[PDB]
């Protein structure tokens, strides 16, 4: 399928219009909305919500679509001693100690 | 952008940002056994068990219309918990509500379950509509894959994978291909792909690459302006 | 003309229910309209037909008297 | 790719044109379908200012039309005198007199000032929400710094040996 | 036995206590498992809310009165109150005061029937506070790990043995009361932490307290016994023994 | 007796454990099958559900699944005390003992 030039932008951004005299007096009040259809656009409510359960749930959903992702999901839900799937890294204790146990060889 | 300048915006007669016990004249006052003859009170200690049963009811009565969709059942549970965890996480001191916050929230959820038992709750109708549009889009991707065809999502990923290789083959001085750089590459493709949906790609020019589309256009003869005058 | 208008206004209520059937039937907030609409509709029909039926009886009583009384006077 | 489900549940009493539940949103759509869309004028002057002479004719035509039809216009004027005096002397203070006499009664002004500030917040909705996300993007990027360290551990172990 | 009982399967011992904020009743009774969309009937039939209130509020309330109809068949409710109402009903047209004097004994009869037919409700928070103070019970049971397997509590019919309770051989009291207002039941408990079970049997009776005319406690446990069963240990705990309790306090003998 | 599974009507089957070793295996499979459970292999008989990402509301969903598999009718008063794997095993034992002694299901 055709993609055009990556360096260029859509033509809507490049098209322009200029004014002249006389000019229509009318000032637009609202944007026209003749047909109530807003498909394929995500809700703007999903703006500044903090991290929560939906993040690790949707992560597994997209990870399970790949071979490597399926291995990560099954390993984490089985062989990781954590009281929550909302993993937050605030220290490198588990990272550094996992390196000293491997770099000895 | 714009901040509220009034420093007393959150002040109430009951304190700062107090939405649990607004100050009124008929304030709660204690009762003494020795001096009380009779009393008419509706408060009891049944809200905890009613909170547990309401969850079991709202959860089970909603799964009746999920048709065994396992991913929808787990999504609904996460959404149902966000509705029951409101009193535990809110800024409002729900343990200091005027006449018992536990009773108030339990009676509020019972009104929700009553609508749930009739399959008329707006959360239910919203779930059916959202899931049907999602399954229609997944069935479209499945029917294209069964035909050996490439999906629109797979073509974007393969196109994004090759642009990263091109941008990193010229990035030798630096070697940190940050997530910021990856994002603006994908967003630029997205804007051109989004504009390509309303104006598809005919030639090498690509999606929305025709200047003639933005010349003066008129409504077709078989579809005039239905709502207003044209001249 | 009165009986025909009130019959059409009653039929207008039947259209208003049919146009809004799904809400009157499934939304429990409109249960009282669903339950008592036919009771009011029957009471409305009862008044329309009662007046027509009573007027019809009086016209027939009037017509049969003037004919019988006229032959006695002849 | 697993075969997804054919369809979810379809409610037998909910449609887009006849929604089962009620809200002001659906009433808003039916309202603007009734009054129609904004009647955009393509001209350079408004209709009233371009026809002031002609509108003055029809305005006076209908005044004379009512005046020629109303033979007893003097009886209507006299019958209107008492209610005109009564309702204006009774409601003068609450409408206009309050602005320079005993009490201001600024209740209606407080609602305008609150709406003017809300109008301004909506005007800067993009800037305010973008500043809120920048702090969340800062926290998210701070958590992604750990995966960048582990990816280089293999290079460190290779050169360390 | 619980007098108020609907076709609802869950929480039988709380059905009369729980006051739901429902406008009307749920379409179906509480499901015991996930069902199919075709299992339930969409858009329940017309006049469904009126039918539900009759079978979930009216009908179980009448079954409560019928189950305990033997507690209201006293000579006061049967002969005296209706006989008094008929005496003044013969002069109901003479003045308004006769209509009131003929209707008051009817309202008084309803109130005695209404209170006597309710389920016997003891102060359960007093009971759990009493069993959690015993060291032999707290060894195997705790509030956070205890669960109820069976509950029974019902009034005792007729007058009891006229040697253990001579109080009820009173002709003046028998004119108003046909039963003894005492109740008896048990509690099947289990502990999910220790794996132990016990049957908490109890007998109650109304007692006077601290005052001349008012009853002190309508349900005073004068006999409270626990048959604790464990893995291989069977213990029998006696919280309140009736031989020691009946020598100190006597029943109240409700009138009216 | 039938339920929808991924859009297909499948007859639901019931289990009868009547053995201590089978109850422990069922509860572990039950808790591991829950999508919110963390550290599924670290789960044992003495595992607190709180240590595996489960709260009071997750115990209700687990109790709801026990009613589906075993046909129990668990009251709302019993659910909030099921906070460990051992609690589910002992409760199932108490229900089987109650029906074997009293010939009826416990009060719901
Ligand atoms: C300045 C001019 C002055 C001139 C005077 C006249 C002014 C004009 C009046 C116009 C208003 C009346 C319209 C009459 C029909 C006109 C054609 C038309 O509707 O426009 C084209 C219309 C399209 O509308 P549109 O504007 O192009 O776009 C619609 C929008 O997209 C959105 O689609 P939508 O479907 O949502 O839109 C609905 C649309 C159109 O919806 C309709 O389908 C119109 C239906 C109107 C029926 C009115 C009640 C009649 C009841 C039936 C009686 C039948 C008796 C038969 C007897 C023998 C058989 C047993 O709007 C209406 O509903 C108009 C109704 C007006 C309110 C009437 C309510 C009266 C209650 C108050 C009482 C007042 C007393 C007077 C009552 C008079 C009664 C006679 O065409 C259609 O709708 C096709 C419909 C095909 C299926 C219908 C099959 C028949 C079903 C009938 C209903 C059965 C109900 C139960 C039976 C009750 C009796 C037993
Ligand atoms: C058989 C022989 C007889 C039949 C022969 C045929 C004759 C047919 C006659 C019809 C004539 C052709 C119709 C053309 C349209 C109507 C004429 C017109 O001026 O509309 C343009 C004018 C706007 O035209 P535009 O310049 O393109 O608008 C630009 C801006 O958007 C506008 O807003 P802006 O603020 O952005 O710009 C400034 C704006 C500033 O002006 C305004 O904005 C006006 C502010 C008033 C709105 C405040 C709220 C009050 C109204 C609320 C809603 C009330 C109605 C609904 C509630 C009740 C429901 C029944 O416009 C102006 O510069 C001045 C406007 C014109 C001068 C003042 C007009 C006074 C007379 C017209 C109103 C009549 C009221 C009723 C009296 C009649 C007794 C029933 O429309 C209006 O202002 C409202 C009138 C809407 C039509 C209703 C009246 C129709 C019949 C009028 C006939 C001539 C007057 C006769 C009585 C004179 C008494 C002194
Ligand atoms: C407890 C309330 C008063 C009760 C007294 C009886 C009623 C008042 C009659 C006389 C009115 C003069 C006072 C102006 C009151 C204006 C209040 C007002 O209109 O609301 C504005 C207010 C917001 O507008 P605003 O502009 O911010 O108000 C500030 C004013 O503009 C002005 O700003 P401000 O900060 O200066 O206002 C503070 C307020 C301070 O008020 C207080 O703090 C109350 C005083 C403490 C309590 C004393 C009463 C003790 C009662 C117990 C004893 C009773 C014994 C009875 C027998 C025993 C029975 C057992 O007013 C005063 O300062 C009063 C001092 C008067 C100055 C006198 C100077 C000498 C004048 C000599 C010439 C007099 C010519 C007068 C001509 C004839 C009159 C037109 O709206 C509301 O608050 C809505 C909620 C309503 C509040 C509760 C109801 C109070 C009555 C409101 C009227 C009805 C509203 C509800 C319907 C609304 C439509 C659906
Ligand atoms: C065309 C189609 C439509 C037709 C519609 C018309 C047809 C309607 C039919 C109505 C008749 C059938 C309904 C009742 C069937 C029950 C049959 C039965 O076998 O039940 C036995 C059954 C015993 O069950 P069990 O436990 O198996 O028995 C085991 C042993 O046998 C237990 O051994 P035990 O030793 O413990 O004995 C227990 C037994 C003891 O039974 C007795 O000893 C009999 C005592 C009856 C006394 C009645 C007279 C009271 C006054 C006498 C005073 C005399 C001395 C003073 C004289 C002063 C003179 C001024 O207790 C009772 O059963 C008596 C309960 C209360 C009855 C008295 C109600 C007084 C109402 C007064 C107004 C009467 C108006 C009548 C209508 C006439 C005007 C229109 O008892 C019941 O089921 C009770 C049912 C509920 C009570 C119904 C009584 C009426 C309540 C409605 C309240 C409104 C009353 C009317 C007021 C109207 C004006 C405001
Ligand atoms: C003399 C001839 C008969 C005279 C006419 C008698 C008419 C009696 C019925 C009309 C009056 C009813 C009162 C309505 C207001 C109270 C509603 C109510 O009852 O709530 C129940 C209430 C329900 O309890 P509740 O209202 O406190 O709430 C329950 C608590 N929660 C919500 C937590 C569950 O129960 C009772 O009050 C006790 C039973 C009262 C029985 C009512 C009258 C039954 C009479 C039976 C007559 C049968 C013969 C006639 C018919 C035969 C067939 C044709
Ligand atoms: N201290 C109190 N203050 C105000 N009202 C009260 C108080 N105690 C009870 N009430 C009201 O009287 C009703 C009866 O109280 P009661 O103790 O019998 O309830 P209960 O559920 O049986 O308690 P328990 O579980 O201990 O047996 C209550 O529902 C309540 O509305
Ligand atoms: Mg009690």
């Amino acid at each position: 399928l055709q993609w055009g030039s990556l360096a260029e932008r859509p033509m809507v951004d490049r098209v322009m219009s200029t004014s002249t005299w006389p000019v229509p007096y009318y000032q637009r009040l609202f944007k026209a909305y003749p047909i109530r259809e807003k498909k394929d656009k995500m809700s703007l409510l999903l703006s500044d919500i903090d991290i929560d359960d939906t993040n690790w749930y949707q992560a597994k959903d997209f990870l399970r679509g790949s071979f490597r992702g399926r291995q990560i999901v099954d390993y984490v839900e089985n062989n990781i001693a954590s009281n929550t799937y909302i993993l937050i890294q605030q220290d490198v204790a588990n990272m550094a100690k996992a390196y000293v146990h491997d770099i000895c060889g | 952008g714009y901040k509220i300048r009034n420093k007393s915006i959150f002040w109430t007669r009951a304190g700062w940002k107090n939405n649990w016990h607004p100050k009124n004249f008929n304030a709660p006052r204690p009762s003494y056994g020795e001096f009380t003859m009779g009393i008419r009170c509706r408060n009891d200690h049944h809200s905890f068990l009613r909170y547990v049963q309401t969850y079991r009811n709202m959860s089970r009565h909603c799964k009746q219309y999920f048709l065994g969709d396992k991913q929808l059942e787990e999504t609904f549970i996460l959404g149902l918990r966000s509705l029951f965890l409101v009193p535990y996480d809110s800024q409002c001191l729900t343990d200091q509500i005027k006449h018992g916050g536990e009773r108030r929230f339990v009676d509020q959820l019972d009104r929700d379950f009553e609508l749930i038992s009739y399959n008329t709750h707006p959360y239910q109708l919203f779930t059916y509509t959202v899931r049907n549009e999602h399954l229609a889009w997944k069935n479209e991707q499945y029917e294209k894959i069964q035909k050996g065809e490439k999906t629109f999502e797979q073509e974007l990923l393969d196109y994004l994978d090759e642009q990263v290789l091109a941008e990193k083959a010229k990035l030798r001085d630096g070697q940190n291909f940050s997530i910021e750089r990856m994002t603006e590459i994908a967003l630029h493709v997205f804007r051109k792909a989004r504009a390509g949906k309303v104006r598809p790609a005919q030639d090498v020019r690509g999606p929305d690459g025709n200047v003639n589309d933005f010349l003066e256009q008129r409504r077709p003869f078989e579809h005039p302006n239905p709502t207003g005058v044209t001249h | 003309a009165t009986a025909l208008y009130k019959s059409s206004a009653l039929a207008g209520n039947l259209f208003l229910y049919a146009y809004n059937y799904n809400n009157f039937t499934a939304n429990i907030r409109l249960r009282t309209m669903r339950y008592l609409f036919p009771v009011v509709s029957l009471a409305i029909f009862g008044n329309i037909y009662w007046d027509y039926r009573s007027q019809l009886v009086k016209v027939n009583l009037f017509d049969e008297y003037i004919q019988a009384r006229a032959q006695e006077l002849v | 790719m697993k075969k997804p489900m054919a369809k979810a549940y379809e409610h037998p009493y909910n449609s887009e044109h006849h929604p089962l539940n009620f809200s002001a949103v659906k009433i808003a759509e039916t309202f603007h379908d009734f009054i129609g869309p904004e009647q955009v004028s393509p001209h350079y002057e408004s209709f009233a200012m371009s026809r002031k002479f002609l509108l003055t004719f029809w305005g006076g035509f209908f005044v004379l039309n009512f005046g020629m039809a109303t033979v007893d216009l003097n009886w209507i004027m006299k019958s209107t005198y008492i209610p005109w005096i009564f309702w204006f002397q009774l409601m003068y203070f609450y409408v206009e007199g309050k602005n320079s006499m005993f009490m201001p009664l600024l209740q209606r002004f407080y609602r305008r000032a609150a709406a003017n500030e809300i109008f301004t917040m909506e005007a800067f909705y993009h800037e305010n929400i973008e500043n809120k996300l920048r702090n969340l993007m800062r926290i998210t990027k701070g958590q992604l710094e750990y995966w960048d360290i582990h990816t280089s551990y293999g290079e460190i172990r290779a050169d360390s040996i | 036995q619980m007098g108020f009982s609907s076709d609802n399967p869950y929480n039988k011992r709380w059905e009369y206590k729980w006051k739901h904020s429902y406008y009307t009743y749920p379409r179906d009774y509480e499901h015991t498992e996930v069902r199919k969309p075709q299992d339930s009937k969409d858009v329940p039939p017309i006049y469904f809310a009126y039918y539900k209130d009759f079978v979930d509020r009216w009908l179980p309330g009448m079954n409560m009165w019928w189950q305990r109809r033997h507690r209201i068949f006293d000579k006061f409710n049967v002969y005296f109150l209706p006989g008094m109402s008929l005496f003044f009903y013969q002069f109901a047209d003479l003045a308004l005061g006769f209509k009131i004097m003929a209707a008051f004994p009817l309202f008084l009869a309803y109130t005695r029937i209404r209170d006597k037919t309710l389920d016997p409700d003891f102060k359960e928070t007093y009971l759990r506070d009493m069993i959690y103070q015993n060291p032999e019970i707290t060894k195997y049971f705790n509030e956070e790990t205890i669960h109820v397997l069976d509950y029974e509590f019902e009034y005792l019919p007729g007058y009891l043995c006229p040697e253990k309770f001579p109080e009820y051989q009173n002709k003046t009291w028998q004119f108003f009361n046909t039963d003894t207002a005492q109740a008896e039941g048990f509690f099947k408990f289990g502990d999910v932490e220790s794996g132990a079970t016990m049957t908490l049997k109890f007998k109650t009776m109304p007692i006077p307290g601290k005052f001349r005319y008012q009853v002190g406690e309508p349900f005073y446990f004068y006999d409270l016994r626990a048959e604790i069963k464990c893995d291989g240990v069977y213990k029998e705990v006696v919280l309140v023994d009736e031989k020691e309790s009946l020598k100190k306090i006597r029943p109240f003998l409700f009138l009216i | 007796l039938t339920q929808y599974v991924e859009g297909q009507i499948v007859n639901r089957n019931q289990l009868t454990l009547k053995k201590q070793e089978d109850i422990e295996q069922y509860v572990l499979k039950l808790v591991r099958g829950y999508f919110r459970t963390t550290n599924k292999q670290g789960l044992n008989i003495n595992s607190v559900l709180q240590d595996h990402g489960l709260d009071e509301f997750d115990s209700i969903e687990l109790a709801m699944q026990v009613e589906e598999d075993l046909g129990y009718v668990i009251s709302a008063e019993t659910i909030p005390v099921l906070n460990k794997v051992k609690h589910f095993v002992n409760y199932i034992n108490h229900v089987e003992q109650f029906k074997a002694e009293n010939g009826k299901a416990p009060i719901a």
